[PDB]
């Protein structure tokens, strides 16, 4: 079923900067696309990002039920929202429908506030189908083209890193990853969040 | 597993096996024996112990009347002439009830025993469905049972001693460990009485 | 995606270089085409070990028929026979789809073989999980008599968008030439990634939408 | 043929000084009825090599007859003890019989080990063979000592100690935290009996009337059996 | 994944290994099965972890929520009728297996849950699917009324024995003491190439600064 | 079964679909009219599948969208109207399920010109071109082709009509009869082709 | 109602170089979530500059391993020369296809140096198909390793780039390789051998992986 | 699926099937040849169904007859042809069945001009007219009402047209491409048509 | 079907039940009880006394050597000493081989009972699929001996008299028909000696 409209999702964390990145395919009956722009990576708050993979009308009935609750508590609590409480309701959320579930593999990406000065923490998850949490403080990928991508990133990731080599890192890991899946790849995007400013790139990729 | 209870003078004994405590006390003098699916037969012993504790507040009336190793348990009866426990005829029945109304999914064996006033020591056999016979002389669930059904038969005697059903009952069990597969452990045997009840195991 | 036309100067062949165990892909380079005799080609599609057992034991029998005989075999005698010996495991799992072609005393000839002895002969035809986007672009920019060179660009253009919209198909493309005297590798392999930066999206500003 | 009827439990070989120790409870389940409580479960083909069986009892009994006419065949055609074949023989044909069965899908049942001596330096006992009817011990390096494996699927392979059925996860863990080598007879065999205890704890279909196999410099010695201490 | 659980001298330990499969790769080296019901009772068990997680949770605040109401420590027993009743409504389909322990006015009792709603307080006990490697070892060094120091080394003989031997399991081995007062969790108890910059290519670029 | 091709760029939308009710082996017409949706407003709704489950679907979304524009006195936006339709389609395939694919245009002030694929498992996104059926296959490399740019409307008709002689010549419905409906300068032009 | 196929699970590396092959694989045997032994080699010599490693049923891959030595051995006495890796690369291609309808699970590497002293490596199915690589991998870590081994040896998606390469970097990058694997993947292994070919002969090394 | 019809009447005898390669959903030709079996001397073979098995079997089949004649130095019956095809068709069903139907068709000068149908389980019989596929169940009624004693190849003709139109115009796969085979005054006359 | 075998001092003991002669005669010294599916155990009956027949003639040497109801039948072995007589393995082993090679379809078990010369009275089991055990003690088979199978144990005793193998055995056909559904009707018993075979039905 998640070969239909296959997708993958990726991020990884570094030295006060942290990195998602997606494939932008769409597709149908498996072995044909049709669309070269769908990402998979919404953003919900000001730094926290979400990556939705599987099927395609569950990543975006998610994306509109997570948006709903965001924006919900924003607007009663008046201050912005953390990245632990929404990776628990998310949980909760993907758990609601424990029979008859959303076919969506989602990952959360974003950063933790301690107040004190102000320092970022990076964050990073997974979940199952289900809600099935595990933290993991390092590169975390989630999508038919996970093998690939556990693969390419243990050779490639070097602990805390800078952000151009976060972001090189990221990007040869996706791009090698993709190559090796078939109904996975047609472009890519690299999203680089900081507390100063979030840089969002295209790659070149075979997409094609 | 493998299922066995018999009816002596004065008193009635339960024994079960080990493997996977099969006896369960709903109340001082009814004790009931579990065979069948784990599950099942917990969760109908969480509702009948439910229902025991119910009509035994229940049937209380207002005012004053009545002016190897063999280690041992004994606890004697607090409700003396047995004036609120209730009839192990009743909860056996309500048993019945309940796993019939969802025989589809329930599948347990369950044999009851206890001791009443008004029909002396008794043994309900709840088979898989909502069918319960009241046996006078002994009887049998579990896979391990099907092997002594004749050594029982056999011998067993109308007016049987304490010591003798004592012996019997552990050799039964014993015989059924030695010949079927999925029994073993040590045996565990409950003996109820007029005015008492006496728990004890044996590791043989 | 296999690929095969006619036109003035022989006949033109092409292939896509992908691999795939199902939703992932063994090698990005591999050869679909196979020298059958020095004026025959024949292109390979759907079971891998299938079709490149069975040309391979067509060239032999071709050999044998040839060295007897002293006279050089016929396209539509190779393709009687394959659809003959592959008609024989019929019912047993095989999914050989073959185009074979080739110059003989006849003329140009081409002629399309499938696991269930289909023997077609024609002057078009494409085999795989991209066959309908490059029947596509052919019948809609396939004439006789044009160019050599229109007419590798044609087909090199034809396998990138059969390449374009199957996961299936890709690696890259292998555009080989057949005329009276043997075959001409126009193209031994050349990547779909700069074919695309050429094709549809020229200049490298911002992803590319559809 | 079909299926498992009459069933097995499990088996344990271990290599040591002066040779090896192959354990087996004699008992033999028809599914949760353990209709037989004393079977012979270990079986002999010649001096310095047994066969293991932990499954279906028929397919046992006919490589038995197999292998022990097998040997047969090779004292009927023997002129010197180094033309007696060895574990590894034995073990290659078991393999190949396995592999033909599953090709054919005609299955045994069984997971075998074959194991002994591939060696005769030590003992002059193959030079004047005697089957029917029948010092001090001299100990054996475990290069010239072998166990071997056979699964349904002729999977197989070589070590030090190999297990079949339940004690593939309670004795190897067990063998894998203990065993050491060259470990005297005592040892060996208080660590067969802790395997099997355990097994006897937690395994239906296995029993405590243990039966132990020694194979030696003085040959196939079939002990009594014993009850477990418990 | 394996998990273990063990009653000792007035205190019970818990064990599991850190590591978590997606099939027959690895996705987490260094997860945590156990999880905090309550200040003196603990669990861990094995099957979708999703069901884990929310089932835990809900017997956490359920049990926090009863504490708070009645105002008396809590019980093992109670976790257990909870559990037992949440798992048999839902037909088993729920399927987390789950090793509870604690240490409540009755002494500590270590219990065992089942799929399908049965239970069945044990000594000792272990689940997942390298279960049977690890209580091997148990009841064969297993004894009545230990030191703390010889169950923790204990627990470390179940888990480290079946994280050697069962692929599905591996990683660090977690413990946790629970105790009538306080606890202690030793989560790593045992424990047993750059780019130059420019490398990649791109075609876009937009950079957004954050307020 | 019914094909379904759609195509946009700057200042123009074109949809296009064979004009056939199919009924086992035969056809009851050749000039089917319950393919097509007219919104009020520079809107469209093309469906494909089952006459009936197009029929209920287009109609009740249709209705619907009537029933906000003539509540609120305003134009519904094109991507309410998609998102609308993919969250029916939805909620539906979850309990009752209609099977038939979209095809999703119109005209915003906001936004433009623009198109939405959706598949009948409600698998939407904005896309320039697409199609639906066993004729997208023999359709949609052909828009490849020749799309580019700043394109025109007769250019974008000579593009539909190569589709047209290639499902004509080489699909195996050899589909003759057609229905267009352009949008552009704020007008919605139907035509009827026949190759 | 026995279905005669089971994973016994592991990899096998290929790398090669201008003028030698590196071939790796793991030394554990197993079963579905239990492990047999941990010394359980799947690499087989073929010839003096000739191996091969599989992945899959460890009988099938014995079976055919000894099968193809046998044929070599053949062949060399019938025809007085030993055979190149080309003949035994088609001669593995028409032994696999013998038995299409009930193949070998048998994922096979074939390694060597050609008479003109050029690495090559073969890389097999199930049923037969086979083509020249400069890498490849098998078995049940196959997804984990492609990926890296495309990053490393043909480099696209890179501008710098740098093909100076040696067998030292070579072999580190396969211990590495086997390392990550090991390290994500439960069937890899706990022990690993690095077979080495060159024009002056075969030379084989051994490594300690993690044994979880 | 494959459309074969067939028409026979005093002094005529008329065969007809489209011309269409079908694989998979798309058209390898629409200029068909692997139907028709022209058998030595007056007589012929209609096969429909899966391009192999009507490859195997006519080829077959007609190679056998030539041989027939060749051994013997006289022209097969036709009678004899259309049972020894009826014969060799139930021969292999019962063993590797050959799914594909048949219209036998010849001219003898003991029986006269004589048609034979024939199903893919070799259901087979004289008649004057039939049809095979999907489109016998659009043409076989115009047959009756417009078929008469004493026919002529012009009226023959004009009937084939007429079932060429309805097949076009009604049948799902609007079949244009037709070939025809004349049998009449000793010639047989093929004629392409395209309505 | 109930089926049991015993061995008795200087003898051997066989039964069965009557409801569907399950009791065949291949030898003199050679009786074979048959359990299991009728038609199987018939046609390999058949079979194996075509292959006793056939050793039968065989073995022979060339010259001269050695210079309620209590219905009861003896009859004498016709050969002294054991001359000719084939063995109760051989016999055994063959029906393994038969059953083994064909165990797909033969479904049946067969518990064998003779006289040997080399090894005296035995008692040999041949399960379902071809497994042969030798009982020193007692043979069991069928569904009705399930139940006897703790009586049996119980009550056997290592050297028993001819009179005490009797009683036991027919109690225990008589606990079997009387337990168990699918058995009754007169039993049947056969006692095989050392130099005599005698058949006594029981119809009680
Ligand atoms: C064009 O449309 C294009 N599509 C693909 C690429 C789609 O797979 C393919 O069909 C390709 C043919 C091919 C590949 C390599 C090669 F050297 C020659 C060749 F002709 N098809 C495939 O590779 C198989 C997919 C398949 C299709 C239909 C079927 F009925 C079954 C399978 N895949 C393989 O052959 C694969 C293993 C295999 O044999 N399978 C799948 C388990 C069937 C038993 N083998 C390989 O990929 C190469 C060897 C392993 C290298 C490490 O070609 C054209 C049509």
């Amino acid at each position: 079923i998640y070969n239909y409209n296959g997708g993958c999702v990726l991020g990884m964390s570094g030295s006060n900067c942290v990195a998602i990145a997606c494939d932008l395919r769409l597709g149908a009956n498996t072995f044909t696309t049709v669309s070269t722009k769908f990402s998979k990576i919404f953003k919900m708050n000001n730094n926290v990002y979400v990556g939705l993979s599987g099927l395609a009308t569950d990543i975006q009935t998610l994306y509109e039920i997570l948006r709903y609750r965001v924006n919900l508590y924003e607007v009663r609590q008046d201050a912005e929202m953390d990245v632990e409480c929404f990776a628990n309701m998310l949980s909760s959320i993907l758990y609601s429908n424990r029979f008859s579930p959303y076919f969506v593999n989602p990952i959360v990406v974003g950063f933790k506030l301690k107040h004190y000065k102000v320092n970022y923490e990076p964050y990073l998850t997974a979940y199952d189908l289900i809600g099935a949490k595990c933290e993991t403080r390092d590169f975390v990928v989630n999508g038919v083209t996970s093998e690939q991508l556990f693969g390419m990133c243990e050779s490639l990731y070097v602990k805390d890193q800078d952000e151009n080599g976060l972001f090189e890192t990221i990007s040869q890991c996706l791009l090698s990853a993709l190559d090796r899946d078939c109904i996975s790849g047609w472009g890519a995007e690299v999203l680089v969040l900081t507390p100063e400013k979030i840089i969002k790139k295209k790659l070149k990729a075979r997409m094609d | 597993t493998t299922i066995i209870g018999i009816i002596y003078d004065n008193g009635v004994m339960l024994a079960c096996d080990s493997r996977t405590r099969k006896i369960n006390r709903i109340n001082e003098n009814l004790y009931v024996c579990r065979s069948g699916a784990s599950a099942h037969s917990q969760k109908i012993i969480e509702i009948i112990k439910h229902y025991c504790v119910s009509m035994k507040n229940e049937n209380r009336k207002k005012g004053r009347f009545h002016e190897n190793l063999v280690t041992k348990n004994k606890y004697f009866y607090e409700d003396k002439f047995n004036d609120y426990n209730p009839l192990v005829e009743n909860v056996a029945h309500i048993t019945k009830k309940i796993i019939y109304t969802n025989n589809n999914f329930l599948s347990c064996a369950l044999i009851f025993g206890g001791y009443d006033k008004i029909k002396k020591q008794q043994l309900y056999a709840v088979n898989l469905n909502g069918s319960i016979i009241e046996k006078h002389d002994f009887a049998v669930s579990g896979s391990g049972s099907i092997y002594i059904q004749s050594y029982l038969q056999d011998k067993y005697k109308k007016f049987m001693t304490k010591k003798e059903c004592f012996n019997l009952i552990l050799n039964c069990v014993k015989y059924a460990m030695h010949n079927d597969n999925s029994s073993g452990g040590l045996i565990r045997i409950v003996n109820i009485t007029k005015s008492f009840v006496e728990e004890f195991t044996v590791v043989n | 995606t296999t690929l095969a036309f006619k036109f003035k100067d022989g006949i033109i062949v092409a292939v896509d270089s992908r691999a795939s165990m199902g939703s992932f892909i063994s090698s990005q380079n591999v050869e679909k085409i196979i020298e059958i005799n020095k004026n025959i080609l024949g292109t390979m599609a759907g079971g891998a070990a299938d079709c490149l057992y069975w040309e391979k034991y067509l060239g032999k029998i071709i050999k044998i028929y040839e060295l007897r005989n002293n006279e050089k075999i016929s396209v539509r005698a190779a393709s009687t026979i394959l659809s003959n010996i592959l008609y024989q495991y019929k019912g047993y799992g095989l999914c050989c789809g073959i185009i074979l072609s080739g110059y003989d005393h006849t003329g140009f000839n081409m002629f399309y073989v499938d696991d269930s002895g289909k023997k077609v002969e024609g002057n078009l035809f494409s085999c795989g999980s991209g066959s309908t986007y490059a029947y596509s672009i052919l019948d809609s920019a396939y004439d006789y008599n044009l160019n050599l060179d229109q007419a590798v660009e044609l087909a090199r253009n034809a396998i990138y968008h059969a390449t374009f919209r199957d996961g299936g198909s890709g690696g890259k493309v292998r555009v080989f030439h057949i005329h009276k005297n043997g075959y001409d590798k126009i193209i031994e392999g050349e990547d779909v990634f700069d074919l695309h930066y050429h094709y549809t999206n020229p200049e490298q500003k911002d992803q590319y939408v559809m | 043929t079909l299926g498992p009827v009459v069933t097995g439990t499990s088996v344990i070989a271990i290599k040591y000084k002066h040779g090896i120790m192959i354990a087996a409870d004699r008992k033999a389940s028809y599914g949760s009825y353990a209709k037989f409580q004393n079977v012979e479960r270990i079986f002999k083909i010649n001096n310095k090599t047994v066969m293991g069986f932990s499954g279906e009892l028929a397919d046992a009994q006919y490589l038995h007859e197999l292998l022990t006419r097998k040997n047969i065949n090779n004292l009927s055609e023997k002129k010197r003890k180094e033309d007696m074949y060895t574990p590894q023989h034995y073990h290659s044909y078991v393999s190949r019989v396995f592999y033909v069965r599953k090709n054919r899908i005609d299955p045994l049942f069984n997971n075998i080990i074959i194991a002994g001596i591939n060696s005769q330096k030590y003992d002059n006992n193959d030079d004047n063979v005697l089957l029917y009817t029948n010092e001090e011990y001299k100990e054996i390096h475990k290069d010239d000592l072998y166990i071997g494996f056979v699964d349904m699927h002729g999977t197989n392979f070589c070590d030090d100690y190999i297990t079949t059925g339940y004690a593939r996860y309670f004795a190897l863990t067990l063998l894998r935290d203990h065993y050491k080598d060259n470990m005297t007879e005592e040892e060996a065999r208080i660590l067969i009996n802790e395997c099997l205890r355990i097994l006897y704890f937690r395994d239906a279909t296995s029993s405590n009337f243990i039966q132990i196999v020694k194979v030696t410099s003085k040959g196939v010695e079939y002990e009594e059996p014993y009850i477990l201490p418990c | 994944t394996t998990i273990c659980g063990l009653v000792c001298q007035n205190a019970v330990i818990l064990g599991a290994d850190t590591r978590a499969t997606e099939g027959p790769i690895v996705a987490d080296k260094n997860c945590s099965k156990l999880h905090y019901i309550s200040k003196n009772i603990w669990c861990a068990g094995a099957g979708v972890a999703g069901d884990l997680e929310h089932t835990t949770l809900w017997l956490q605040h359920n049990v926090e929520l009863h504490r708070l109401n009645t105002n008396t420590q809590p019980r093992v027993s109670m976790c257990v009728s909870r559990l037992t009743q949440e798992l048999f409504k839902y037909q088993g389909y729920k399927v987390c297996a789950i090793v509870l322990g604690g240490v409540d006015v009755n002494g500590p009792q270590l219990y065992g849950i089942h799929p399908h709603g049965s239970s069945c307080l044990l000594p000792f006990t272990a689940l997942g699917s390298g279960s049977l490697n690890a209580m091997a070892v148990l009841e064969a060094k297993y004894r009545d009324n230990m030191t703390i120091e010889e169950g923790k080394n204990l627990v470390c003989e179940a888990i480290c024995a079946g994280i050697f031997n069962d692929l599905g399991s591996g990683g660090n081995v977690d413990i946790c003491v629970i105790t009538k007062d306080s606890y202690q969790h030793i989560r790593p108890y045992k424990e047993p190439t750059i780019y130059p910059k420019g490398t990649t290519p791109i075609l876009s670029e937009k950079i957004e600064y954050i307020k | 079964m019914d094909t379904l091709i759609g195509l946009r760029g700057n200042n123009f939308v074109v949809l296009a679909a064979d004009t056939y009710s199919i009924n086992s082996i035969i056809k009851l017409k050749n000039d089917d009219n319950t393919k097509f949706y007219d919104i009020h407003g520079n809107k469209c709704l093309l469906l494909g599948g089952s006459i009936g489950d197009r029929l209920q679907f287009g109609e009740f979304i249709r209705k619907n969208v009537h029933l906000y524009q003539y509540q609120n006195n305003t134009d519904m936006f094109v991507k309410s109207f998609a998102f609308f339709t993919r969250k029916n389609l939805a909620y539906y395939l979850r309990r009752n399920p209609f099977e038939v694919n979209c095809l999703i245009a119109g005209y915003d002030k906001k936004d433009g010109y623009q198109l939405y694929w959706c598949d009948y498992l409600s698998n939407m996104d904005s896309v320039n071109k697409g199609a639906h059926g066993y004729g997208a296959y023999l359709v949609s490399a052909i828009l490849d082709k020749y799309y580019h740019e700043n394109l025109t409307v007769d250019e974008a008709l000579d593009i539909f009509k190569l589709c047209f002689e290639e499902l004509k010549k080489r699909f195996l419905l050899t589909q003759i009869n057609y229905e267009l409906r352009i949008m552009y300068d704020n007008k919605v032009e139907t035509q009827y082709v026949t190759v | 109602r026995w279905y005669p196929y089971i994973d016994n699970g592991g990899t096998v590396i290929g790398l090669t170089g201008k003028d030698y092959v590196i071939l790796a694989a793991d030394t554990r045997l197993s079963l579905s979530y239990s492990i047999y032994t941990r010394f359980c080699p799947k690499i087989s010599k073929l010839t003096d500059k000739c191996i091969i490693g599989s992945s899959g049923m460890q009988s099938d891959i014995k079976t055919l391993h000894s099968l193809l030595q046998k044929k070599i051995q053949l062949f060399v006495l019938e025809h007085s020369h030993y055979p190149d890796i080309h003949v035994i690369a088609r001669l593995l291609c028409v032994i696999l296809y013998s038995r299409r309808f009930f193949p070998y699970y048998a994922f096979n590497i074939l390694a060597g140096v050609d008479e003109n002293n050029k690495g090559v490596l073969y890389n097999y199915d199930s049923v037969g198909s086979y083509c020249e690589a400069t890498h490849s991998c098998v078995g049940s870590g196959s997804q984990l390793i492609l990926p890296i081994l495309d990053n490393r040896v043909e480099q696209k998606n890179q501008l710098i780039k740098n093909t100076n390469f040696n067998l030292g970097d070579d072999i580190n990058f396969v211990k590495d390789a086997i390392t990550s694997a090991t390290e994500r993947d439960i069937y890899t292994g706990d022990k690993t051998l690095i077979y080495v070919i060159d024009k002056m002969g075969i030379n084989v090394n051994t490594l300690d992986l993690k044994q979880d």
